């Protein structure tokens, strides 16, 4: 089966479905930084 | 409809682009409905080009979708957020904190209570260290403590501040085994640089696509009900040339692609933290007269006597085997006119 291993940086979406609204938005350059 | 949903996930995107460069290379995280609905909040209080610019602003086109159509279209999502679901928590409303010697029109005061998840309170801001713990000690409530010390700063004259917050809670519809989990695995930061993270494991079936114009990595995780989350992994040197692609017509175009398929899946386990200052991105964007000697927030109080000074924005988010939890808060802030 494929791999996806989320090790780099990458963009994130919190979508609600019955409205379609993005709740959240970001991207994770460094997941430890203070 | 979802007329208003490619708008505002466009301006989700616009500003996301302003904030990779006034932050680049950075961690970022905000909650674009949380800025949204501040903004709508204060429209409707706005009049005339004050009104306009806040509207376009957000990316609405008035021949469109016209002034009243975007009030009672914001007025049904709050309502639609805020609606019971069982296995997930969200939360979105709104807080008018309001100088006691304040002239609030009774219009604008039962309506935000009545059609926009509004509490009203009358605040004493001559004393205004007392008045900024206020504030952010209810923003750290409605945010179930998740949202501390939204207010950093009040200016000694401040009349007015309005506060959006947000708070999401969820189980994933997979959770991640613990006993799955690499206590230390690398996380590539920059080009020769990692940093260690718990990183998450498990094969299942997901929802995934690779987008083969834009060289990316797409998968999506449902939580157990009513919402998702979307992870863009783009291809090594090719952050940038995404974030330029992102935008309403590329969420239509990925809704269509996604097929679910076993994979392999590590994500990693964290935590993040986002602030913002937003006063002069705003005005950038297009918001001009609000900030002016001659605002028009006719709507607001009897005597117009009121101007926008400042706005901020604080958001967290936690990924973890169960699920994910992420809250924010937006903060406008009012001054004599
Ligand atoms: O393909 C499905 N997608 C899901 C997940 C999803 C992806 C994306 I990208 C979203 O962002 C988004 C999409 C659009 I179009 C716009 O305009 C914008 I702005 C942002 C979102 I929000 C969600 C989806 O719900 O759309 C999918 C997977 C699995 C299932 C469906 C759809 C669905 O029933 C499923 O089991 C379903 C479930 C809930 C809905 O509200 C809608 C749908 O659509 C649908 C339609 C058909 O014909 C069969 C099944 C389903
Ligand atoms: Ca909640
Ligand atoms: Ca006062
Ligand atoms: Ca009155
Ligand atoms: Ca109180
Ligand atoms: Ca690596
Ligand atoms: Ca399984
Ligand atoms: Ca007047």
């Amino acid at each position: 089966h494929p791999i996806i291993q989320i090790d780099r940086s990458f963009m994130l979406l919190i979508l609600e479905r019955s409205t379609r609204s993005i709740l959240f938005l970001g991207k994770v350059v460094n997941p430890t930084e203070a | 409809l979802y007329k208003m949903s490619s708008i505002n996930a466009d301006f989700a995107f616009n500003l996301y682009r302003r904030f990779t460069v006034e932050t680049p290379d950075k961690n970022i995280f905000f909650s674009p409905v949380s800025i949204s609905a501040a903004l709508v909040m204060l429209s409707f209080g706005a009049c005339c080009s004050t009104q306009t610019e806040i509207v376009e602003t957000l990316g609405f086109n008035l021949t469109d979708t016209p002034m009243v159509e975007i009030q009672h279209g914001f007025q049904h999502l709050i309502c639609s957020l805020n609606f019971p679901k069982k296995e997930l928590e969200l939360q979105i409303g709104n807080a008018l904190f309001i100088g006691k010697h304040l002239k609030p029109l009774a219009k604008f005061l039962n309506d935000v209570k009545t059609l926009y998840e509004t509490e009203v309170f009358s605040t004493d801001f001559s004393n205004i260290s007392a008045a900024k713990q206020e504030i952010n000690s209810h923003v750290e409530m409605q945010t179930k403590g998740k949202v501390v010390g939204l207010i950093q700063d009040l200016k000694p004259n401040t009349i007015m501040v309005l506060v959006n917050y947000i708070h999401f809670k969820a189980q994933w519809a997979n959770p991640f085994d613990p006993s799955k989990t690499e206590d230390s695995s690398s996380f590539l930061i920059d080009k020769t640089t990692t940093v260690q993270v718990p990183m998450m494991h498990q094969m299942d079936q997901y929802y995934h696509l690779v987008d083969m114009e834009l060289n990316c990595t797409v998968l999506q995780m449902d939580y157990s009900k009513n919402a998702l989350a979307l992870f863009v992994l783009p291809k090594e040197g090719q952050m940038e040339s995404v974030e330029a692609a992102m935008s309403s017509k590329t969420l239509k175009k990925w809704n269509r692609l996604l097929q679910k398929g076993w994979v392999d899946l590590f994500v990693p386990k964290f935590s993040i933290s986002a602030t913002y200052d937003l006063g002069a991105t705003l005005l950038k964007m297009g918001i001009q007269h609000a900030y002016s000697e001659n605002a028009d927030f006719s709507g607001l109080t009897e005597d117009n006597g009121l101007k926008l000074s400042n706005a901020a924005h604080k958001a967290v988010l936690h990924i973890g085997e169960k699920g994910t939890e992420a809250a924010g808060a937006m903060f406008l802030e009012a001054i004599p006119r």
